[PDB]
RNA sequence: AAUCGAGAG
């Protein structure tokens, strides 16, 4: 449920979710300069990454078309 | 072939007699399952 | 280094992974604690709970067999014990979210074994004789669901971190509401006029306690004070009441004389002359009216001889007996059986406060203060309604054993056959009775449990937001009758409430200030404390026993625990003892004296409250931590013990020797909710109630098991963030993993001019982003076994063939048995089609809504009997999309509620330097009225972390004035290069021209509300006038004061339009009634050509109702000269 | 068709 779009610029971000959390995790960083190298410099990008609640995975866990 | 089981999730069919009955639970509830259909929609 | 932090590694890392240990985030375990410790306690005690104790309390309902001074044999009926039963068959467990897709009862099952003891221990035949179905409490120790793992709890459908105290039941998960009510063995004064209204030479005055039994069971017992001298006890027993002198009971308590009762009534107070006199006309006043009681043994046979009837005493019960059961039962019930040396001593005391407030020496208690205020749980009550109908239930077979030995006359008493008739001829439908309470609060007991209400104790506690639901565990009600009462006074917010009742959360209207909210960190004590040894470690100390010497009256400091006068000494000492009781409760080191110990030392005041010290262990008092400064460690309080304590809010303001206790983080004393308000010292307290009021009504995240939860409404936000000006302890609540809402770059802009009382803008382009995308989701039961009984299979079911039914169903109406997940149902469509055989041709079923809505899931539900029949039993899930149009109500977390004016374009929005396009436009105007600068400061905050990465905390109570927010986080943004005030320069979007001053942008916190309405009609539905209903396509009724306005403007024709659009003779119908070939003519009978008829009957324009008003006063006997005008 | 509850203005 990454934003795809920008709401306010309308800049692509859906592609970056993945990226910005591998630039977390995977290297010892801070949001700010993650959000950086990822390529975001208006806080109208910024939002959509530095916030957003990723309910798919608790989301999704409770399928119903698999054996738990 | 439809109706998955909602407690064991395996697909089945019925036969206008113990719908309740899920063969491998016996589970008194049964959910439908979506098929192979048309859905127009408009991406706005 | 920074101060908050959004932990997203954590976040994921949760969300992926449910833990398979201890639950994160623990307060909300002990924030919906109290509902849990109750049921728990009810049955999981040091022996039996409260249940055993309470069944085993009952009594000893006895009827007497018609055996030819003897009369037959006894029955004494008992009940031994009550046991658990949680799962549901062989034997299988049944977790819940069944009968949440079923939409029926999460209910256990009840054991009862009982007695039938023939007499005294010759003959009993115990049996196990269960008792339907408890609806049993989820996350409570009769529930599957008691201790997993969050792991567990999400492979059992459940909800990744679920808890909660609701019920459910019919599937509608209802919840028993907290009630708040006098304290538990404290002797409050009143002054209540009601009181001198009781009757003649009544006065205002008289001391009120409301003892509980062991079991919790509430008992009035008040003492009136008659303006001739003379003191009337007063109780209450069944529906009604029943009064008795005081000295009779006095006397009957202890074998004790008057001379006894003189020094403890006055001690060392000889000299005094009011109270001496008024004791010496008790006294002559008793002897003159009852000379002949003389005796102890002879005044208890003359009380069972006037309450015969009154207890339902048996025939065979002396009346020394019944004399002796009912002063052991319904005076001082709080100090049990065999202490009635110490309820003699008690009223004894209860005396010298009444001579005490009728002196004015003693101050009166208020009633609704929350010193003597006290909140019952919901598990209590549970409880003691379940003790209730079991003695009904007992009554009940003995009144069957009356009826057959009545009639019947073919009784054994002693036969297993015998007592199988008499069960199989009474109710075992507890469980369902309970059931019934449960679903519509109409509480029906014999003794009314001593409450004030009668209707209401179950709220649906829906789950529209996670907050809401959250905040159903939380409320604390005053009462109905409170709400239906129309004095302000017990609205006020009082200053005693500091600590325990939130001062913010309370919902703005009729129910304002009745429906408080606990603070967090508030806990109550559910459990009775280890209050044994506390007597005896209190001798330790310097005191007296209570009744090795006799000394009362407000001179001397009181000592009793829970109802228990144990200690009589000095103030000056008093003092003395409940500094070092503290002492030693906070230290630690003592077998006794849980921390958890309500003490309060009342001081000697000058016409002050009446003194003495007081201890409570307590059951349900209301608990709260707060640092203790003598020894830094973690101390509790209680709200009668507060109001004497000189705490300290900061450890800033700790003064010297003014101060013992320092409540750490201030923001405790307010509600969950309130805590969630980002900078709540900086706004309007009107406006932190609207934003409480509001958030409850938030299009929120209900849960993420939302995949199978049927219910009627659920209100899904599509999307939502984390508040980048989160307040601390959102994420310490968990309430992260229940996000609503969305960051906005919101403008303080007037520039399209479409918003200046409260309305607001959104961007057109960031809307068609999907600025805001909940979701409706709805279910309805669909049936036919709603007219079928038990032995009668109906000719109809699902499905349609054989049959010319209409083509074009197989649009979405198109399967062997219902229509597909996938379809867009319009109005009218075929929601599923039913073979009938009744008709011999299949039927179906309308859509009957307003909307057009997609089938998000169908379930079939099966019968919880055996009854395979062919499942006419089916349940389905619509799901709407709510876009957000114009006049949807959005909100920011400050009460600035408004409705979305227009979807201004784009391009025509105002731009900045950056070509950021704000998507909310707010009109500065409202702040001056509103006076929110938390908007303000959250916008500051929003754009300062949007932009460094970090997250920003706002916690009421951070910035002093030399640390002002503005100042804190002006540097942010202007080490981040951006404008020190947030003024950031604009463009504006239909000139292109730079705007006059630099305008305030920057992020907030927005919140979609569910008011999203419009109605019309021409013709269609109709005393001839329009239907009412919107769904009705009725119309709108034009009131008396509409038609006022009408007159008003002098507008006749508009009037007549607005409220509109005979026999000649007679002139007060009959006619039209042609024979043959000729015209319709008239042949009124009140009146061929006139035959005895008339023919004076022409058309005249007047209203419908005429006629049905004519018709009426037709049937009432009652005619006027109306006088029919001519031609 | 009435009663109760939730509300909104
Ligand atoms: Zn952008
Ligand atoms: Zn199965
Ligand atoms: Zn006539």
């Amino acid at each position: 449920i990454v934003p795809v779009r920008c709401f306010s610029c309308g800049k692509v971000v859906g592609d970056k979710w993945e990226s910005y959390l591998n630039l977390l995790q995977e290297d010892e960083l801070d949001e700010g300069t993650a959000l950086s190298r990822l390529g975001l410099k208006r806080y109208c990008c910024r939002r959509m990454i530095l916030t957003h609640v990723d309910l798919i995975e608790k989301f999704l866990r409770y399928n119903p078309l698999e054996k738990r | 072939l439809k109706y998955i089981c909602a407690e064991c999730s395996s697909k089945l069919s019925l036969s206008r007699t113990d719908a309740v009955r899920c063969k491998d639970c016996g589970h008194r509830i049964l959910l439908k399952a979506r098929t192979k259909r048309l859905v127009q929609f408009e991406a706005r | 280094a920074r101060t908050a932090d959004f932990r997203t590694l954590e976040r994921e890392s949760r969300f992926i992974n449910p833990p398979k240990d201890k639950s994160a985030f623990p307060l909300l375990q002990e924030a919906v604690q109290p509902h849990i410790g109750s049921f728990n306690a009810l049955t999981e005690g040091p022996d039996g709970g409260l249940l055993n104790l309470g069944v085993k309390d009952i009594g000893e309902k006895v009827i007497f067999d018609g055996k030819p001074g003897y009369l037959g044999n006894k029955l004494s009926v008992s009940v031994e014990q009550v046991s658990i039963a949680k799962p549901m068959s062989v034997e299988r467990k049944v977790y819940p979210s069944e009968s949440r897709q079923r939409l029926t009862s999460y209910r256990g099952k009840l054991l009862l074994k009982l007695k039938w003891s023939v007499n005294n221990g010759e003959e009993n035949l115990f049996e196990v004789r269960d008792c339907g179905g408890l609806p049993v409490m989820l996350q409570s120790n009769r529930c599957h669901l008691n201790k997993m793992s969050p792991y567990e709890l999400v492979q059992h459908k459940e909800e990744s971190d679920e808890i909660g105290g609701y019920f459910i039941v019919n599937g509608i998960e209802k919840l028993i509401r907290m009630l708040i009510v006098q304290r538990r063995n404290h002797p409050m004064a009143i002054i209540r006029p009601s009181f001198a209204n009781r009757g003649a030479s009544y006065s205002h005055y008289g001391i009120q306690i409301r003892s509980v039994r062991p079991d919790q069971t509430s008992q009035t017992n008040v003492l009136h004070y008659l303006n001739d001298g003379q003191v009337t006890f007063r109780f209450s027993w069944r529906k009604n009441e029943y009064l008795v002198p005081v000295v009779m009971i006095l006397k009957a308590l202890c074998h004790t004389s008057d001379r006894e009762i003189f020094d403890g009534i006055i001690g060392n107070d000889v000299k005094d002359s009011f109270l001496t006199d008024r004791l010496e006309l008790l006294l002559r006043g008793f002897k003159k009216r009852y000379p002949h009681l003389q005796n102890r043994t002879q005044v208890l046979q003359y009380l069972g001889d006037k309450f015969r009837v009154v207890f339902q005493a048996s025939p065979d019960q002396s009346d020394l007996e019944v004399g002796q059961e009912v002063l052991d039962r319904i005076v001082l019930v709080h100090l049990g059986k065999d202490g009635s040396q110490d309820k003699f001593r008690m009223l004894l005391f209860m005396i010298r406060k009444l001579y005490s407030l009728v002196a004015g020496e003693c101050s009166p208690d208020n009633p609704d203060a929350t010193q003597h205020q006290e909140v019952l749980l919901g598990g209590f009550l549970y409880g003691m309604i379940l003790k209730e109908k079991i003695d009904e239930y007992l009554q009940n077979i003995i009144a069957q054993v009356r009826m057959d030995i009545n009639r019947g006359m073919a009784i054994n008493f002693k036969d297993k056959r015998y007592m199988s008739r008499v069960l199989m001829r009474v109710n075992e439908n507890i469980g369902s009775k309970m059931q019934y309470f449960l679903s519509t609060g109409n509480l029906v007991s014999q003794s009314g449990l001593d409450l004030q209400q009668v209707s209401g104790y179950t709220v649906v506690a829906e789950k529209i937001n996670f907050y809401r639901f959250i905040s159903h565990f939380r409320m604390v009600h005053r009462g109905s009758f409170f709400a239906q009462l129309k004095t302000t006074t017990v609205r006020k917010l009082l200053p005693e409430s500091w600590g325990f009742l939130c001062p913010v959360h309370t919902p703005d209207g009729s129910p304002c200030g009745l429906l408080n909210h606990f603070a967090h960190k508030c806990r109550i004590s559910t459990q009775q404390s280890d209050v044994s040894r506390i007597p005896s470690i209190l001798y330790s100390l310097g005191v007296a026993p209570a009744s090795h010497t006799f000394a009362a009256g407000p001179s001397l400091c009181c000592v009793q625990i829970d109802g228990k006068i144990i200690g009589w000494v000095s103030h000056e000492q008093g003092k003395i003892i409940a500094d070092t009781l503290r002492y030693w409760k906070v230290e630690g080191k003592t077998p006794g004296l849980p921390i958890d110990l309500e003490i309060g030392y009342v001081p000697p005041s000058t016409r002050g409250q009446y003194p003495g010290l007081y201890l409570f262990g307590g059951h349900s008092r209301m608990l709260r931590p707060v640092r203790y400064l003598p020894l830094d460690k973690e101390d509790i309080v209680g709200p009668f013990e507060q109001v004497y304590m000189n705490i300290a809010v900061t450890p800033q303001e700790i003064q010297n020797n003014v101060h013992t206790h320092v409540e750490f983080t201030p923001t405790n004393i307010l509600s969950i909710l309130a805590n969630l308000t980002p900078f709540s010292d900086f706004n309007q307290s009107p406006r932190n109630m609207y934003q409480c009021q509001m958030g409850k009504q938030t299009m929120g995240t209900p849960g993420v098991a939302l995949c199978h939860r049927s219910d009627n409404k659920l209100y899904r936000l599509q999307t939502g963030q984390t508040p980048i000006v989160k307040a601390n302890l959102y994420d310490d609540y968990g309430m992260d993993n229940f996000p609503n809402g969305f960051n906005a770059v919101v403008a303080v802009i007037s520039y399209t001019g479409y918003d200046m009382d409260d309305a607001m803008i959104i961007n057109k382009s960031a809307d068609e982003r999907g600025f805001g995308y909940g979701t409706m989701y709805k279910t309805e039961k669909v049936d036919l076994a709603l007219n079928r009984n038990r032995g009668d299979p109906i000719t109809q079911h699902f499905g349609f063939g054989n049959d010319e039914w209409p083509k074009e169903w197989l649009e979405k109406l198109d399967e062997d048995g219902l229509p597909y997940i996938g379809t867009y149902v319009e109005e009218g469509d075929p929601i599923c089609a039913y073979f009938d055989d009744t008709l011999n041709k299949t039927k179906i079923k309308t859509y009957h809504s307003s909307e057009p809505a997609y089938i998000e899931e169908v379930n079939l539900i099966g019968d919880e009997s055996n009854k395979f029949q062919e499942l006419q039993t089916v349940s389905i899930k619509y799901r709407i999309r709510r876009t957000p149009q114009i006049g949807d109500k959005f909100s920011s977390r400050h009460g600035q509620k408004g409705v979305c004016s227009r979807k201004w374009p784009t391009i025509d929005m105002p731009f900045s330097e950056t070509g950021i396009q704000p998507d909310i436009i707010i009109n500065p105007h409202a702040f001056p009225s509103r006076m929110t600068i938390g908007m303000f400061v959250e916008s500051l905050a929003g754009k300062a972390g949007a932009l460094h990465g970090i997250a920003q905390d706002s916690t009421p109570w951070i910035f002093n004035e030399d640390d002002t927010p503005a100042d804190y986080f002006g540097e942010q943004l202007a080490k981040a290069g951006y404008n020190y005030h947030g003024n950031e320069p604009m463009y504006s979007g239909a000139t292109g021209e730079e705007l006059r001053a630099d305008i305030y942008v920057g992020v907030v916190y927005y919140q979609r509300l569910r008011h999203m309405k419009f109605q019309v009609r021409s013709t269609g539905p109709v005393t001839m006038q329009p239907v009412k209903g919107r769904k009705r396509h009725g119309g709108i009724r034009v009131g008396e004061m509409e038609r006022d306005a009408l007159i008003g403007h002098g507008t006749s024709f508009l009037l007549q339009d607005r409220l509109l659009n005979v026999c000649r003779e007679c002139g007060s119908t009959q006619q039209s009634v042609p024979r043959i070939g000729s015209i319709s003519t008239v042949c009124c009978r009140r009146c061929d050509s006139q035959i005895v008829g008339g023919n004076e009957t022409t058309t005249v324009a007047i209203p419908f109702v005429l006629k049905y008003l004519d018709s009426e006063l037709s049937a009432m006997g009652i005619r006027l000269r109306y006088n029919v005008e001519p031609k």
